RNA sequence: UUCAAAUGAGAACUUUGAAGACUGAAGUGGGGAAAGGUUCCACGUCAACAGCAGUUGGACGUGGGUUAGUCGAUCCUAAGAGAUGGGGAAGCUCCGUUUCAAAGGCCUGAUUUUAUGCAGGCCACCAUCGAAAGGGAAUCCGGUUAAGAUUCCGGAACCUGGAUAUGGAUUCUUCACGGUAACGUAACUGAAUGUGGAGACGUCGGCGCGAGCCCUGGGAGGAGUUAUCUUUUCUUCUUAACAGCUUAUCACCCCGGAAUUGGUUUAUCCGGAGAUGGGGUCUUAUGGCUGGAAGAGGCCAGCACCUUUGCUGGCUCCGGUGCGCUUGUGACGGCCCGUGAAAAUCCACAGGAAGGAAUAGUUUUCAUGCCAGGUCGUACUGAUAACCGCAGCAGGUCUCCAAGGUGAACAGCCUCUAGUUGAUAGAAUAAUGUAGAUAAGGGAAGUCGGCAAAAUAGAUCCGUAACUUCGGGAUAAGGAUUGGCUCUAAGGGUCGGACGAUCAACUUAGAACUGGUACGGACAAGGGGAAUCUGACUGUCUAAUUAAAACAUAGCAUUGCGAUGGUCAGAAAGUGAUGUUGACGCAAU
RNA sequence: AUGGUGAACUAUGCCUGAAUAGGGUGAAGCCAGAGGAAACUCUGGUGGAGGCUCGUAGCGGUUCUGACGUGCAAAUCGAUC
């Protein structure tokens, strides 16, 4: 337990603590299905609330299948721009 | 991003078995993984099961045809010719 | 194993010709947010099933133990 | 971590000797045999799944009363409503036809 | 020496057919009253593959005529068959791609598959896929029919045998390089036990006549007469000629 | 391995206690299939056996022990085996399995002499054997023995076959009504015959959900530590078959009519053959609540006592979390010149032969009630001692369950539960060995030959040639970094409507400080480069001296054959293989 | 030479079952963006193919020509593979 303590503060994670690779600690693809259903979940959202019409949210429904928004907040943000436009 | 430049669905044999057999089994793979209109409901959902036999997604409907195509050549030239006679012996 | 939560079918049960023995069970349990109340359970044995009532009122329960057929076997506890 | 064993003389792992692990009244592990899962009846025609139709294996629809295996319609239990439909359109049509 | 690989084969021990797997046989209907002089009807179920075959085969349900039931007919399926069609088969059907008719009633130069030898026998020739005969003559007054067979063979056969019209389905099949051992032993592995084979000359003199040697060599004319006994059958049996 | 006690004539080896250790969940743990056959358990007991010992034992003597309508066998069919009818053969016998056969029996009508003669029709499928892992009607929990249990006891269920009554439902419109529909229900006539479904099915990949396990918060008990510290460390807090209500992705129905195309999966598919959206229907894998059921089981406290061994009390509660592990399952996707059993058996529908009401009948597919369920197997070992190897032999022998930490990990290493502590011992430390190791300076000078050994090794970042079938070569080659501690930055869910509040995951990157410059600190863990001969590759063989360049392989070419046939089998045959086959085929090189 | 017995080992086919951590590489298909008159050409993601690859269980048996060689064993033991 005490261990798991400072591992949660953030120690013993350097370079020299790690024997897997990076895919085999974390792979690539379960970070990748998180961040898209994030975003598919906020554009439903926005949409359901009448903040965002069905045109606009088409258009970035496939703009985020395609990695053009590396987090949630980068989303939100291309959304101000275009409806301050 | 283009992946490859010319083996296309063959990478997946390697630098194996030769170019030229590589190259040979490259133009039947697509053509039997290819997707294919339906002549009954219009619609591009007919995919290869076995070896000659051809069903569409919709409409559920089986064909009989080609090894790796829908249509072979040969069975297009017996239509012309089954059609041919046909109206000679009942007109 | 199976259970009857009406009064009127439970009595009938009683008088089926097949019914022998019976047995009534006391439990003290807690209710939502209030004082402890006693709870009682009328277990009647069938010949292919055992019919059980629960009744949390124990006022009402009283009667029913009264009202029993004279001529049934009753397991107090 | 309690560890289970099998309940009967088959000590492989078939299709008809699949366990689950159950905990008992007595606060202990133990394997639980299961059958094998039913399958739905299917349409006759299409080969769709028949809506309102019990689901068990084969010698079970003999305990079940009749309401669980039929629907109250023409070809209740064989037939789907779509493929019914198309029979009696069909029907209708082609008798019409061979008066003309 | 002992018996050759080549003999063994006819105890059918260990070299049957694989056959667990088949349809069925694939055959016409019986030649029966409606066939001889008029048509019956029949109706495409389904069309499904067959292990150790490899052209498709086609299910057909028709009625029968002395009693209330149906029966089903297997049929080796042509290019364009569907299923949900109508099958006509007998004298008096329409030459259409599917229907079976009588080699006699059909004109010069039509293409039929699994054609009968003789009336009755439920097809014989042409039947492996993308095969076909034509039909290249009539002799009504000797009541036969000229016939092109798939090896280019000329036969005559009796105007009353009947065939499919079209050409059997899934042609183009030996086009595609296997392209590794693996996929032959697939293909071996629901016909019969004659994969992988070993050359003669790998073997000794007990096993093989082309066995032994310090050389790997035949050291005789592998051309063998028609008149050789078995256990001397192996080679090219009563060659015409040899090379390329 | 050690100390002490007990037992005994006798104790390094038996028993009990204490201590030190190991197996470390792909076990030295807990069950089985074959095989063995009483080795199981108790009492007595040591001549022989346990390559020392023996008071001990799988030894010796005497007895005890295996309980089923629900677990298996029995039934079904698989590859296949094999009678009959017939044909062969001097003959023992051979062929063949629906075959050149007059091949067999269940619904009832007709009779009230007695039991089945006689009248239409139905059906023609034509032995039998073949699975203790395939198919398959039906059971669970608690307790109980020296040794038995899903088999005994208590309680609670279920199936099949057979008897029958009442209630309910239905009928004077004779064989039920509701919903536009998907369809709903406590019921709600259906012979021959026909049709369909279930039985019934490959493999791999990621994703969703469930169960058990793992981790963790509060609270109610018990135990451990307490020089000092720790609201602390360990442990108990459980809920079966079955039953009622309810619960779902998919699918489907009604309304409606879409380009400014929309909806939508991690993975691009779907829509005028009607999308999105609104409202409904259904399968019950699965989950929830209740009954079963706290009366059980578990954890504690206060009292009696040689005793047949007990009594009275309380508590047994409420949460969180996830690329977790194992397993089940759903909707999908990839792959084939490979498309991945059969039968018994059960159900539905089509059909409409008969049977049926008014002072009366029918439904045992609705509820309740009654009776019966035979035969054989069942102990134990399952292996460094119960099987096979001449044996208590370091060999061989099919399978299920699987905790914590480190770490990518079912790797190695340590620990919990459980199980062992067995293998002749004591003393000494010569040579030579077997096994494990280290070396100044040189660095293959050794040797047939770098044989053996050493060096390299994880992860992150940088960098990577000739050649090439363009796929590779590639971890090419060649460099740098890695601890601890204190911080910083970024990456989410939900909730009332423009922003706040609140809750919970290890992932990556960066910066200070610190040390005998150490840090994949044990464990774990590639040497590399320039060329020649040869086989293309993966694969395969001389069990017990040869693993290769030998065989095979894809590719290429030649040969025979249209069934009254090619190749091959048989003593013969009314006999066979290819062949459930037909030249894009079979056969022979 | 005559008449018999064996596929419990092993060779091959067939029928019915079962078993196989964790990594590296990143093929088709699909999404977005950039260059371009056009044909088209490039970048970043997604996806998870292969008688591919590192390496456990498993199967096999290269070398030390190691141990043993009246052996634990009429073929075993250890390391390496
Ligand atoms: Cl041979
Ligand atoms: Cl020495
Ligand atoms: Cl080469
Ligand atoms: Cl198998
Ligand atoms: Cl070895
Ligand atoms: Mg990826
Ligand atoms: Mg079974
Ligand atoms: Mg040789
Ligand atoms: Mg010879
Ligand atoms: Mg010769
Ligand atoms: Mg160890
Ligand atoms: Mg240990
Ligand atoms: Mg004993
Ligand atoms: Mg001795
Ligand atoms: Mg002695
Ligand atoms: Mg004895
Ligand atoms: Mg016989
Ligand atoms: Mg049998
Ligand atoms: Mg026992
Ligand atoms: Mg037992
Ligand atoms: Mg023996
Ligand atoms: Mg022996
Ligand atoms: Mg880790
Ligand atoms: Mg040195
Ligand atoms: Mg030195
Ligand atoms: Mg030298
Ligand atoms: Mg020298
Ligand atoms: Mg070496
Ligand atoms: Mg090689
Ligand atoms: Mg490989
Ligand atoms: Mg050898
Ligand atoms: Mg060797
Ligand atoms: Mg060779
Ligand atoms: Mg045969
Ligand atoms: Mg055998
Ligand atoms: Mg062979
Ligand atoms: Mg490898
Ligand atoms: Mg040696
Ligand atoms: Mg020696
Ligand atoms: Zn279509
Ligand atoms: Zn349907």
């Amino acid at each position: 337990r005490a261990h798991a303590q400072s591992k949660r503060e953030g120690r013993h994670s350097g370079y020299g603590k790690r024997k897997g690779t990076r895919e085999a600690r974390l792979p690539s693809q379960v970070v990748w299905i998180r961040r898209l259903r994030v975003l598919r979940r906020l554009l439903a959202k926005y949409r359901d609330a009448g903040k965002i019409d069905k045109h606009l949210y088409h258009v970035l429904y496939k703009e985020s299948k395609g990695n053009a928004f590396k987090h949630k907040r980068a989303l939100v943000e291309h959304i101000i721009q275009a409806k301050a436009d | 991003a283009k992946r490859t430049k010319k083996v296309g669905i063959t990478g997946k044999y390697g630098v194996r078995y030769g170019s030229s057999l590589r190259r040979q089994v490259k133009k039947l793979e697509i053509q039997q993984h290819a997707r294919y209109d339906c002549s009954f409901c219009g619609k591009k959902t007919v995919k290869r099961g076995a070896a000659g036999i051809w069903t569409c997604s919709c409409c559920k409907k089986t064909v009989a045809g080609g090894a790796y195509t829908v249509s072979t050549a040969a069975a297009a030239t017996v239509r012309s010719t089954i059609r041919r006679l046909r109206e000679m012996v009942e007109a | 194993a199976r259970e009857i939560t009406d009064i009127k079918q439970f009595l009938e049960l009683t008088r089926r010709a097949d019914v022998k023995t019976a047995t009534v069970k006391i439990n003290k349990k807690l209710n939502k947010a209030g004082k402890p109340f006693r709870q009682t359970k009328f277990k009647v044995r069938g010949s292919s099933s055992l019919y059980t009532l629960v009744i949390n009122d124990a006022g009402k329960a009283k009667k029913l133990i009264q009202s029993l057929p004279p001529t049934l076997k009753v397991n107090r506890l | 971590a309690q560890r289970v064993t099998f309940r009967r003389r088959n000590p492989y792992n078939t299709r008809s000797n699949k366990i689950k692990v159950v905990k008992t009244p007595g606060g202990i592990l133990r394997a639980q045999h299961v059958k094998k899962l039913a399958t739905r009846p299917k349409c006759g025609d299409c080969g769709s799944a028949l809506q309102g139709i019990s689901t068990l294996r084969p010698r079970q629809y003999a305990t079940v009363s009749k309401t669980h295996k039929t629907v109250s319609r023409a070809y209740g239990g064989s037939r789907c409503a779509n493929c019914v439909k198309e029979r009696i359109i069909r029907a209708f049509l082609i008798e019409e036809q061979k008066i003309v | 020496g002992r018996v050759i690989r080549n003999q063994r084969k006819g105890a059918g021990s260990i070299f049957t057919s694989h056959t667990r797997l088949r349809q069925g046989a694939a055959k016409l209907r019986t030649l029966d009253y409606a066939e001889r002089h008029g048509y019956i009807r029949g109706i495409v179920k389904q069309i499904v593959h067959d292990s150790g075959r490899g052209a498709p085969l086609a299910k057909v349900v028709f009625r029968d005529p002395y009693k209330y039931r149906l029966r089903e007919e297997i049929f080796i399926a042509n290019e364009g068959v569907h299923t949900g069609q109508f099958i006509y088969a007998g004298k008096k059907a329409s030459l259409n791609v599917g229907n079976v008719l009588p080699l006699g009633s059909v004109p010069e130069g039509t293409i039929v598959s699994n054609v009968e030898e003789k009336p009755g026998d439920r097809g014989a020739l042409a039947r492996a896929s993308g095969n076909y005969v034509i039909i290249i003559g009539h002799n009504p007054d000797e009541n036969k029919t000229r016939v092109r067979l798939p090896s280019g063979a000329k036969k005559v056969i009796s105007s009353d045998a009947r065939g499919v019209i079209g050409v059997i389905a899934g042609g183009g099949r030996v086009d595609k390089p296997l392209l590794k051992a693996g996929r032959a032993f697939h293909k071996y592995r629901l016909k019969r036990n004659s994969w992988p084979k070993t050359r003669g000359v790998a073997m000794n003199p007990v096993d093989h006549p082309h066995g032994g040697g310090n050389h790997q060599h035949i050291g005789k004319a592998s051309t063998i007469s028609r008149g050789a006994v078995s256990g001397q059958k192996a080679g090219l049996i009563a060659a015409r000629r040899t090379g390329l």
